[PDB]
């Protein structure tokens, strides 16, 4: 997860021989392995425009990351005092965690210098002018390589609190209305006080099977904090975007279908979740007027297909369906939660009571950005034979199920 | 029993890549336990050939015992 | 209570008599990341935090403010990379009359290395331990089954769905790294599977001496240049490789490969297995590679 | 992140002598707000028109204009301070970060004895270096220096480095520089009737891309990187290098929409550049153009400055080539400009047109295959990294290509609106054939339309189980469920026990010797995961036999389709 450090060294300006190390855990780790604090010296204490920058580079198989701090004051010999906390990581790792960290060491020890003198008075040597350093440093060095944790008390109000958080990566912006959020975890029990309302307001509606536009309308939230909230929620690794459940969808096998096979757990949860609890009523309709094996439901997997409806190829298998007790809906949700099957997006592209003015302009709208047929539907709040209607008054139109 | 075992009067190294932080030992000598980030790996000291038992906990920071 | 810190110093407490100072203190010339007090006789058992050679050092604890130094009794050379915890394994009669129980030193390095050490009677005498004594208390008694196994327990009717063939080489890397301080089996089976990429082994078993590995030979009747998958089940006596003590070859049934074939193969892989150790050398690596290729 | 993103913000060139580092050439001098967020005159003027100079107006605008002294707040002699490092840290990676600006680049510098490499400013000169700033996001940082570096900066460097060891190229570029900036600061009238510090700099590198060649060389890969495209640099008159990053648009599993962006108009197939390139028969299969044919004669005449051999049969095969044929039948087009060398030949052109996006590999295109609209399909965003719209304007593309066929919408329409067949069904009769095969290539290469390939895993039910039973003893009981099948999938039938390939060999009982032998030279791949078209090519059977191996074969054999 977060890469040991390699070298923890403390660098200060002395004003009479230059840039020089002053103290650095382990002992002599430099020379033993090559690095030569003369070569790059003029990197750790540079001039003051190049201070108080998050300052990273590659020496070697060594990464060192410093953050240098210069402070121009008369009380100092030669009207400055430079010091510089330097960090020694390995070159092929990522350092991004750890940089806030030594950003706002040296930040806090810039504020401690520049309040009561500490990094010059620790040197017990009065030529900079007109608690334990080694000490701090193995404390540094082995609470973050051994616990990603340190609190490591250096005055009597002072201490040093880090701690090493992972980088994530941030939320997308392509979620929309159409799109349906599965909660991967339990949201009840994760709610705090310090969650946000409007995100505590979404919590009871992600249900799995609800689209943003009609939980904002549930939740009496507008649409925009209810797509931040989704974003927020995906930034933390635990909601997935889906699509809105219909007959009239179109539903294909994905490429990981073998993947029902070359599964040892993926067909006894098919088995245990497509399944009613009893014998449904809907397993006693007909068409018009023991558990089911994994074969079954790999069989009824690779049935699907491009340009054929959910509507016809439930028709045209509705007795095994019927007999073994399959949900449809949980069955299409498993199939896409464990991506072995895809849905073909329906686009309406160009070559009944009176439609309002905003209505057909957002609907001419959704035309030419060649919006999809749910987009259209959930800003319409129709189903999707109005929307046909519609169009089919307004103009020709050709549908591709991608 | 404890007295067939084949590793205790003897010097053995076992290499475990995978980066981990903390042991602990059973005081009747059989298992032992190794813990990283990843989760915990459980070596058999008597047979000491058969890959370890991998439980899955993944966490970005460092166990510490 | 005895303490060690980060300058070297080894501190022995007494709070009964004073709260302030040490009874003794033992000064090293490394920082010290795990002291612990011996579980056996009169001592205490230290080891550096990032330098003194990386050696676990032994240091008696026999004797009447003291500030001395560290002189160890025993020195566990070796661990390159730096020790971060050192543990220690007991074993003992189940009864339990007189005192006679053995120790094995555990450590663990940052190098990914996990090595036992063990103590010898020299040490078990220049600490002050009494090996054989009259119990006042009956030591515990602990059960001796692993847990390195995988454990397990409308209705579902019983069905094979897919093939458990149809669904190793972390078992062939695991195997290179054990080296009990070619001399062992699984070492021989590790640096086999490391030179023979193409050979797919189906299971690995050094503790019941069982071997089953597959692999594509050229042994077609019908073409030559014909490759025909094979399973060969190896089973070892508990003497491999001593003298007169061969490995069983076992060849599963297949239909591609005829019966006068199959018997010259077992054939030739028994007088390869019973010339090589004629010589108590090890027969594994001429069988694999006569299987598959010359 | 699967989009692509150069993150430069410019160039430098940063030289060393006896007395000092100090800059040379920079491009663009412009501001860090705009990057985050006589006869000369007839000489530069005749460079414009015929296009020899290609610089970028928005870098030296009012409003995106930085001094040339200054350097994303840094000074030209500052930079050169911290650009020029030591013996120890020069001929090797030179990473540098400043906050958010990177400093990525390859200094060379001379070695001890004074050359240049191992076999005024010509002999003062010890060190150059062309640094790249870049400007990465924190989670993408190391994938876009590892890539920059591995792709640009190397390749540039070392040929800087050979061009300098044989040639002295980079210290006459750096003198006629200099000499052009002081004849244009501290000479010319045209320099100080120019109003605007903006326009009197366009003016300055106009007459700097004009004079120097390392200049346009720098120009054109930082304009050609930063816009994706293949750089394509002229240096000495006598060597090319051709610089890009290249672009992930080939998906074999199908990337989360909604959660991680990708390329509309990214290739959904099983059959993969990358797959190849990382390999390096190809030859089974067949070449398929991203442009015009012309458009690549005139990308790949920058390729080169002699028109060498390699050229002249790159143009060759470009010029003659079908997506409908494979590349094993153009042997003859190279045999004629002269296991085998014109396969080698054919093998290393394929090479070189399928890595610098040119010629994507495609399975040959018939009518017989089936053929769907990928779900990548380039139909919503406003241009290809969006995220009128692209459906429309490939409509109009293809009422351009094909103006005797239907809309681009009736065709994606009549492809996916039923049961998906093959592409014969569409063309109405056999005159109409080239044309559509031509709109199907049209389609493939934009990434509308992929193929659908059928998978064959292998199933045994309960009375092939029985008969192995009954076959094993040579050598519930009161009633007869027929709905209560226990069946069975072999996954993969190479690796199968025993009783599994009695399975197999007892699943072919009856029928005749063909199709006897049909199932054991396929049986091996019958496993879910190699497709049949693959299978056809390798094996050469046709697709009578194996449309009679599934009709004969119906119960037995799962049917997989997918890309």
């Amino acid at each position: 997860g977060f890469v040991p450090i390699h070298t923890i060294f403390y660098s200060v300006f002395h004003p009479t021989e230059g840039s020089k190390i002053k103290y650095e855990f382990p002992p002599n780790n430099l020379k033993n392995h090559g690095i030569n604090f003369n070569t790059f010296k003029n990197y750790i204490i540079p001039k003051p425009i190049l201070c108080h920058k998050l300052i990273t580079f590659k020496y070697g198989t060594y990464r060192i990351v410093c953050y240098p701090v210069t402070i121009n004051s008369p009380i100092y010999a030669r009207n400055f005092f430079s010091f510089n906390f330097v960090f020694v990581f390995p070159y092929d790792c990522e350092t991004s965690p750890y940089e806030p960290a030594i950003t706002r060491l040296g930040k806090m020890f810039k504020v401690l210098e520049e309040q009561n003198q500490l990094l010059s008075k620790s040197e017990r040597d009065p030529v900079f002018f007109d608690f334990s350093i080694q000490d701090l440093l193995m404390r540094i060095f082995q609470d973050l390589n051994n616990y990603s944790e340190c609190l490591i008390p250096i005055d009597e109000g002072n201490a040093v609190d880090i701690k090493i958080f992972p980088l994530l990566r941030p939320p997308t912006t392509c979620v929309s209305l159409e799109d349906v959020p599965l909660s991967s975890v339990n949201l009840k029990k994760i709610i705090d006080v310090n969650w946000d309302p409007t995100m505590m307001s979404i919590v009871p509606y992600i249900d799995g099977l609800n689209s943003i536009a009609k939980i904002s309308k549930l939740s009496n939230s507008d649409p925009g904090l209810v797509i931040e909230c989704i974003r927020h929620l995906i930034y933390y690794k635990c909601v997935t975007l889906s699509d809105i459940f219909q007959f009239s969808n179109i539903y294909a096998p994905s490429s990981l279908i073998r993947n029902f096979l070359t599964d040892p757990l993926m067909a006894s949860d098919c088995q245990s979740y497509v399944t009613f609890p009893e014998v449904s009523k809907i397993s006693n309709l007909p068409l018009n007027k023991f558990l089911p094996t994994r074969s079954c439901l790999f069989d009824l997997y690779r049935s699907l297909s491009q340009g054929q409806t959910l509507k016809t190829w439930y028709e045209s298998k509705y007795m095994i369906l019927k007999e073994n007790n399959i949900d449809i809906r949980r069955f299409i949700t498993f199939g896409l939660e464990k991506r072995i099957i895809y849905r073909c997006y329906s686009f309406p592209v160009m070559i009944m009571p009176k439609l309002s003015d905003e209505e057909e302009g957002i609907l001419e709208e959704s035309i030419r950005n060649a919006e999809t047929f749910d987009k259209i539907c959930v800003l319409l709040s129709k189903p999707k034979l109005e929307v046909e209607s519609y169009l089919n008054e307004l103009g020709e139109f050709k549908v591709i199920n991608s | 029993g404890p007295y067939n075992s084949p590793t205790f009067g003897k010097s053995l190294s076992l290499k475990v890549d995978g980066g981990f932080n903390a042991v602990s030992i059973n005081p009747s000598g059989r298992d032992i336990v190794l813990a990283s980030r990843q989760g915990l790996y459980i070596i058999d000291l008597d047979d000491p050939f058969t890959p370890p038992r991998w439980l899955h906990h993944i966490t970005p920071w460092q166990v510490a015992d | 209570i005895m303490s060690s810190s980060n300058d070297g110093t080894v501190k022995f407490w007494d709070y009964s008599k004073s709260t302030t100072e040490s009874k003794r203190t033992v000064t090293t010339n490394f920082p010290i990341w795990r002291g612990r007090y011996l579980p056996f006789g009169e001592g205490y058992c230290i080891m550096p935090m990032v330098g003194g050679n990386n050696a676990v050092y032994l240091i008696n604890l026999c004797d009447d403010n003291k500030k001395t130094k560290l002189q160890p009794i025993y020195a566990f050379k070796g661990h390159s990379d730096r020790v971060i915890d050192f543990l220690w394994r007991s074993r003992h009669t189940c009864d339990g009359d007189y005192d006679d129980r053995e120790f094995q030193l555990v450590t663990w390095s940052k190098d990914c290395d996990l090595k036992l050490w063990p103590i010898s009677d020299s040490i078990y005498g220049k600490v002050n331990f009494d090996r054989g004594k009259r119990l006042e208390e009956k030591l515990p008694d602990y059960d001796y089954c692993s847990y390195n196994k995988e454990p397990e327990n409308f209705r579902r009717l019983r069905e094979n769905f897919v093939t458990t063939s149809g669904l190793k080489t972390n078992h062939i890397t695991w195997l290179s790294g054990i080296r009990m301080n070619i001399q062992n089996l699984g070492e021989e089976v590790s640096a086999i599977g490391h030179k023979f990429p193409k050979v797919v082994f189906e299971k690995i078993s050094v503790s019941t001496r069982e071997l089953c590995l597959t692999l594509n030979g050229p042994w077609s009747e019908e073409n030559p240049d014909d490759y025909i998958f094979l399973r060969i089940s190896i089973n070892f006596p508990l003497n491999y490789p001593n003298k007169g003590d061969p490995p069983k070859f076992t060849i599963e049934e297949n239909s591609n490969l005829t019966m006068s074939k199959r018997q010259e193969i077992l054939s030739n892989l028994a007088t390869i297995g019973q010339k090589y150790t004629d010589s108590n050398l090890y027969c594994l690596e001429p069988c694999i590679r006569f299987v598959l290729g010359e | 992140e699967c989009l692509p993103n150069s993150c430069l913000l410019g160039v430098h060139l940063v030289i060393s002598t006896h007395s000092g580092p100090q800059i040379v050439y920079h491009y663009p001098p412009s501001n860090t707000a705009f990057l985050t967020n006589e006869e000369e005159d007839m000489e530069v003027s005749a460079m414009l028109q015929d296009g020899k100079i290609s610089m970028n107006e928005i870098f030296f605008e009012e409003e995106n204009f930085q001094d040339i002294n200054k350097i994303l707040e840094f000074d030209n002699d500052f930079v050169a301070e911290f650009c020029s490092p030591e013996r120890e840290m020069c001929n090797t990676r030179f990473e540098f970060t400043v906050d958010n600006f990177c400093f990525l680049g390859l200094p060379i510098h001379v070695d001890s004895q004074g050359r240049w490499r191992k076999s005024d400013l010509g002999k003062n000169m010890n060190m150059f270096h062309v640094c790249f700033v870049m400007n990465p996001h924190l989670i993408e940082y190391n994938k876009r220096i590892d890539d920059m570096y591995q792709f640009v900066v190397t390749r540039l460097s070392l040929l800087l480095r050979y061009v300098q060891s044989k040639t002295s190229y980079i210290s006459s570029e750096c003198h006629i520089i200099l000499k052009e900036k002081e004849r244009v600061l501290k000479h010319s009238k045209t320099y100080q009737s120019i109003r605007g510090a903006g326009n009197k700099g366009k003016y300055l590198y106009q007459r700097i891309l004009a004079k120097s060649s390392l200049a346009r060389a720098l120009t054109e890969c930082v304009d050609k990187i930063q816009r994706n495209e293949i750089a394509c640099l002229e240096i000495n008159d006598d060597k090319v290098i051709s610089l890009q990053i290249p672009i992930q648009n080939e998906f074999e599993k199908m990337p989360n929409f909604k959660l991680q962006p990708v390329l509309r108009g990214s290739y959904l197939t099983s059959i993969l550049n990358m797959k190849f390139l990382e390999k390096s028969d190809l030859l089974n299969y067949a070449l398929l153009l991203l442009d015009e044919p012309n458009n690549i004669i005139s990308s790949l005449e920058t390729f080169s400055y002699q028109d060498d051999i390699g050229t002249i049969i790159l143009k060759h095969l470009v010029r003659n080539i079908q997506p409908n044929i494979p590349l094993r039948s153009y042997r003859y087009l190279i045999t004629d400009l002269l296991n085998s060398l014109e396969s080698s030949i054919l093998r290393s052109c394929a090479l070189h047109l399928m890595y610098w996006r040119h010629a994507r590999i495609v399975i040959p295109l018939s009518s017989k295959y089936t053929y769907i609209v990928s779900p990548l399909a380039p139909i919503q965003g406003y241009t290809i990294d969006d995220y009128v719209p692209l459906i429309y304007q490939n409509s109009m593309l293809f009422r351009s290509k094909f103006p005797s066929l239907p809309s681009l919408p009736i065709f994606l329409s009549l492809l996916s609106t039923d049961k998906p067949q093959a592409y014969s069904n569409i063309i109405p009769s056999r005159e109409h054939k080239p044309v559509y095969l031509n709109a199907l290539a049209w389609l493939i290469q934009y990434g509308y339309v992929t193929q659908l390939l059928t998978f064959i895993n292998i199933r045994v039910d309960k009375h092939i189980k029985m008969a192995v039973d009954e076959d094993l003893e040579k050598e519930f009981e009161y009633d007869d469920p027929e709905m209560q099948h226990d069946y069975t999938i072999i996954l993969e039938p190479e690796r199968a026990t025993a009783i599994e390939k009695r399975w197999l060999y007892r699943c072919i009982y009856g029928q005749p010797s063909d199709i006897q032998i049909l199932f054991n030279k396929l049986l091996k791949y019958f496993n879910g995961k190699v497709p049949m078209e693959l299978v056809i090519i390798k094996e050469e059977i046709s697709r009578h036999d194996l449309k009679k191996l599934l009709n004969a074969l119906d119960k037995y054999l799962i049917e997989i389709h997918h890309w």
